[PDB]
């Protein structure tokens, strides 16, 4: 699977939502219904599947699924 | 006097996932100890304990939801669900600030506490979830099920060991006879059969190692107990105000009237010879609910399966009733069960009302040979009926040295 | 009616004395108990302070072989409870002991031999684990072990009820003495969560301050520039005696327990309402119990982590409570000078609401120098208040799971 | 006595009692004042020092500070 494959599977695990809701202009807060600890263990869940540390000034700009897959295809 | 009435009634136990099915599994005799299979127990000196069998809370509580609690979190919402569906109490805004709950728990989440510092001996502070801290500490299940259904009123926690069940229903009582609440969800909750359970449990030699025949392990009284058996689950109550009850016509299983505590001031986990704190609390119970020891049909007792700790509430239930002891029934559910640790005294609680309800006794199952100079009829092997009990006492002693019971009265 | 409550007894050990006239001294003069840690390695930890007891001896009271059974927030809870019990001048007599009991909790217990002894599981398996595990770590082992040093025999109980154990454990302390239950009562609670587990866990929720180059400026409840609260250990416990069983043995009276109040927040799981309903309908609750209205209310020992959140939370809560009267109440955070001491706090914070009442002075809430736009309290900020005409105070304490609670003290 | 006197060490440690009291023939529960748990660790602190592993049955029978001081010369 792509790395946006990867993303969204873990996105809509973390925050129990189906695939299809899982839209790359979709926030986690906002459309998928997360709070801070939710988004917390939301990256720290990136960071294990892609071997990669994010710090925490980073990780509070990452609020959408587009953050995140441009986050993971940077780094 | 603001008289207190139980409404509502849930619970998880190893010989059952509702009230009604434990009830039965109880009233048979049956054993709910098995191996234990969810982690290696090779090195462990006791492999079995009371597990909960089949446990589904998907329907009420999500996996996402689910991966931020511990295993007795899970236990103790889905008992106040049952708890409160029981009650068919009406949440409203003018309601929500009368209702609270009181719901504890012994040791709390042993088992995400092991998870989160497992990673953090791995990988650092980093590898720590961020639920660490609300999925393990007890008080939690009562914030949740407080959040589920907009409960406004007073939330506390006790956690008084092998003691909690009972204080937490007790003080619900006090809560409401004050007049801070007409409705508390009381109860305990409980998963310690975990690595560093039932290991720490077993250092303190306090665990039988009956492996050889597991539902044979648990003999409260009997002349070859070797230490009580691990048991998981959560009891859950909905306690009242009697009018508020009846203006609502809810359905009334029976009356909290006697709530006693004491302390052993003896040591850290044994009880004393005579049991001078066992019966100064089921003294107070029975002053404070104003009745007399020979009143009480049957006392469901505290019954670990302990050398020391069954003789020592033998003692206590002698000091107390007198002329009345050889007349009273006692007898210990943890046979079947196993110990739930602080959710011991709320699901036994239950037990004592279905009692008064079905007039119907459980019995200490494992009984073969009671100990020497004991003139207690313990209703062994087999469940007894019987007519015209009116008062069911539950007893609870926990780690040191605090004791409580609680007294029930029909309808 | 009714019995009423008294108190005739304080102990507390705190990140700024050992002590509670220390404590309360250093308090009155704004000094921060706030240090880096030392006891264990901080490199990988985002917080690398708080607030420490420092220099504990308890050697007079607790044997060696006793201190290996016990975590170090029952020997922190022990010693405050001996300093309670010795200050109270209260003799157990045998006719005297089934009257006295204790209400002593904490918010997570004793993580520290937890720590212990699942790492002596994971490297030798269970045969590792110390046979005082479980009574070394459970919550209500410090009212055990006071019970049974003193020979307590009337009502034990342990609340545990996260950052409000303190206040709720004291609450139900005295119910229990008005209810009939006991004539005294050892009330308070102890935390000792500075460990890598509570250190790590608390930022894993993102919950702590980072402020390592500044420790002492780290903790500052309603300034704009606070990002988290500052961890503190210690205990504070109170004696709780009836009105007529103290003014007959002539005890000291420090203040009356007179308002008991609680809540919930229905809300979150770690987060308060915006608007602070749980809070107000505590002090309301707390209010109506002690049967004053909140004007009379002359200084409130807010809560006051350093949340975000959680400060404009409380300060709504206060402006709902009070109302015309809200410019002219105090309200300080004493958590800006020992940090938060989790399930001791409402402890050791009701004793300095109730020491506040004997000496007619306020203590601040320091580094506080930009407090929120739009907010028009007065947080006694920087220095100490001094107060003619105090006769109510209120100590506020809010937890995880949103449940909340309220004590009122009148003087004399 | 030493590498044998070690176990008197670790008795009078584990039991907070003086060098002088234990004696060859001294039972921790009966004189030294001590209860079952303190009987496990003071046996658990026997198996650190001495780099050994008693089984819970030949723990059962050291109750004595001679006890101690026959089994571990043997093993
Ligand atoms: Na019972
Ligand atoms: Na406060």
């Amino acid at each position: 699977s792509t790395i946006e494959e990867r993303v969204k599977k873990i996105i809509g695990e973390q925050l129990g939502v189906k695939q299809e809701e899982v839209t790359n202009n979709a926030s986690f807060v906002e459309d998928l219904g997360a709070d801070s600890l939710d988004t917390v263990e939301l990256v720290m869940a990136l960071e294990e599947e892609f071997d990669t540390e994010i710090p925490d000034e980073e990780a509070e700009k990452i609020t959408t699924v587009q953050a995140a897959i441009d986050y993971i295809n940077g780094h | 006097k603001r008289r207190v009435v139980v409404t509502g009634l849930g619970m998880l136990s190893p010989v059952g996932n509702t009230v009604e099915s434990t009830w039965k599994a109880l009233l048979a005799g049956q054993s709910g100890i098995s191996l234990i299979d969810h982690f290696d127990t090779s090195a462990y000196a006791t492999k079995f304990a009371g597990l909960v069998k089949d446990f589904n809370c998907e329907d009420i509580i999500s996996r996402k939801e689910q991966r931020k609690m511990d295993a007795f979190i899970q236990y103790g919402i889905v008992a106040g669900v049952q708890a409160m569906q029981d009650s068919g109490l009406e949440i409203t805004e003018e309601n929500a600030t009368r209702i609270g709950a009181a719901i504890g728990s012994g040791i709390g989440g042993l088992g995400l506490i092991e998870e989160n510092h497992t990673s953090l001996m791995n990988g650092g502070p980093r590898k720590i979830s961020p639920f660490f801290v609300p999925s393990t500490i007890v008080n939690m299940v009562a914030g949740h099920l407080t959040i589920m259904y907009g409960l406004r009123g007073p939330s506390i926690s006790i956690a008084t060991a092998c003691t909690s069940g009972v204080h937490n229903i007790g003080h619900a009582a006090r809560i409401i006879a004050y007049g801070d609440a007409d409705v508390m969800v009381a109860g305990g909750a409980e998963k310690a059969s975990t690595p560093l359970g039932v290991g720490g449990f077993g250092a303190a030699r306090a665990l039988s190692t009956r492996n050889d025949n597991p539902q044979a392990a648990s003999r409260p009284w009997d002349k070859e107990r070797d230490g009580f058996v691990l048991g998981d689950g959560a009891g859950m109550l909905v306690l009242e105000e009697y009018e508020h009850a009846k203006k609502r016509g809810a359905k009334i299983y029976a009356e909290l009237v006697g709530f006693g505590m004491s302390s052993d001031a003896y040591h850290m986990t044994s009880p004393p010879e005579n049991g001078a704190g066992a019966a100064l609390a089921m003294a107070n119970a029975l002053r404070d609910a104003g009745i007399e020891a020979s009143q009480i049909g049957y006392v469901n007792a505290h019954g670990t399966s302990t050398p020391a700790g069954d003789k020592a509430e033998a003692q206590a239930v002698k000091t107390i009733f007198g002329e009345a002891a050889s007349r009273v029934l006692v007898s210990s559910t943890k046979s079947m069960t196993g110990h739930l640790l602080g959710a011991a005294g709320a699901v036994e609680s239950i037990y004592s009302i279905l009692a008064l309800r079905d007039q119907a006794v459980p019995p200490t199952i494992n009984l073969d040979n009671p100990d020497e100079g004991c003139d207690l009829d313990f209703v062994p092997h087999e469940a007894r009926q019987v007519s015209g009990m009116e008062y069911t006492l539950c007893n609870s002693f926990g780690f040191g040295g605090t004791n409580g019971s609680l007294i029930f009265k029909k309808i």
